[PDB]
Formats: C-alpha cells, sequence, structure tokens
C-alpha cells in the first residue's frame, strides 16, 4: 500500500458512484482520521489493507497501522491553515485565526470555516507545517455556519 | 468498503486565502463526542 506522508481522501463505493466520506493524514506509517468518517472499519490503499490500531468515539479520533503520531498544539496566538480537501475539489489551504471552545474541562482552539461534511479529517497546520489537529467535529452557531474544534490526539 | 487516495503534501503555503472569524463559544462535550452550545 501507499505509505507516503501527506493528506488523503477517504472514499466509499457503498453509496452511488464513489463518495468521499472524509479525509486523513498519513505520518510515520500511521493513518490518522476522525472516528465518524470510518466508524473504525478497515481501509484499502491499493491492494494493501490498513487495520484500526487505536480509537476513541469521545475524542472522535482513530489511528491505523500504529499509535497516534501527531502531538503539535495551537499556541493560542498565531494564525493557522486548514488544508481543506473538499469532495471532487483540489487540496486548498485556507488561512484563519482560531476561536475558542470554552468547556468545563478546558479551552480548545476552534476554526470557523464552512465545508461539506465530506471534508471531515482535513488537517490544521501551524507555520512550520506541523498538524495541530483535524477539522470536522464541532457545532453549528446562531448564524447556520459551522465551527470545528481543533481536535488533537495524545502520543505515548 | 473504504479506500484512500493521496490528495497532496502537508505544507504551510505563503499567500493562502485568509478568511474566517474567531468566535469564543461556550460548549459541552457528551459521551458520544457531540459538541453543543451552552448559554
Ligand atoms: C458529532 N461527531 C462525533 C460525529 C459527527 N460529526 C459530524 C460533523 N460533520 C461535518 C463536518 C464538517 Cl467539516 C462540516 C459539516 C457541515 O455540516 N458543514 C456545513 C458547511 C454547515 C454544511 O455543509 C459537518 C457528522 S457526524
Amino acid at each position: 500500500g501507499e505509505t507516503t506522508d501527506g493528506v488523503y481522501r477517504v472514499m466509499t463505493r457503498r453509496l452511488l458512484g464513489s463518495t468521499q466520506v472524509g479525509v486523513g493524514v498519513m505520518q510515520e506509517g500511521v493513518f490518522h482520521t476522525m472516528w465518524h468518517v470510518t466508524k473504525g472499519a478497515a481501509l484499502r490503499s491499493g491492494e494493501g489493507r490498513l487495520d484500526p490500531y487505536w480509537g476513541d468515539v469521545k475524542q472522535d479520533l482513530v489511528s491505523y497501522c500504529g499509535p497516534w503520531k501527531l502531538d503539535a498544539a495551537w499556541d493560542g496566538l498565531s494564525e493557522v491553515q486548514l488544508l481543506a480537501v473538499p469532495p471532487g475539489e483540489r487540496a486548498k489551504n485556507i488561512q484563519t485565526l482560531p476561536g475558542i471552545f470554552k468547556t468545563k474541562d478546558g479551552d480548545i482552539g476552534a476554526v470557523a470555516l464552512d465545508y461539506p461534511a465530506g471534508t471531515s479529517g482535513s488537517p490544521i497546520l501551524d507555520k512550520c507545517g506541523r498538524v495541530i489537529g483535524l477539522y470536522g467535529n464541532g457545532v453549528v452557531i446562531k448564524n447556520g455556519s459551522y465551527v470545528s474544534a481543533i481536535t488533537q490526539g495524545k502520543r505515548e | 468498503d473504504m479506500y484512500i487516495e493521496r490528495a497532496g503534501d502537508i505544507t504551510w503555503e505563503k499567500d493562502a486565502e485568509v478568511t474566517g472569524n474567531s468566535p469564543r463559544l461556550d460548549v459541552a462535550l457528551d459521551e458520544s463526542g457531540d459538541f453543543s452550545l451552552v448559554e
């Protein structure tokens, strides 16, 4: 299978034609996506198979082939880029200054950008190109617009 | 049955389209991973 670092589309044939159900990040031989994209199912890369290794429905994260690798963090100050990968459209960077999810357990960065649900799993980058989390789990606000957490896993 | 296709490199791109606001929101997180607005 293709183990090259980078951003990937997650596709299903189970519906009409080929449908993009989301996006993930290949890094250090591990595929990283959101749980709601795959529901923990196996994946194909060519005629290689990726099996789930870790996941958590509450964090809404899942790693394939190995443990979660992405440990970079929003610094709470600087702008970031959503590397958006929309269905049937080219990878596009969209630069933004994150907002905040205030929770009983702590503050999380949030990015306010509207894309189809199939863009779930698109990585969020710091100025050094490091993935500080994945886009696609969040809320709809008093306007009808989407706001996503910067969702990051833990490394061990 | 689900498959992956490469879409690109993970790079910061000088002079990308700069957009979006920065809302400060009060949210709850349930056991099922659903965020919701508190007020
Ligand atoms: C609650 N978690 C645990 C499971 C689920 N989370 C989702 C969220 N999907 C999603 C992702 C993204 Cl990146 C955008 C949208 C979205 O609706 N965006 C517009 C512009 C408002 C409409 O296209 C929806 C699905 S199930």
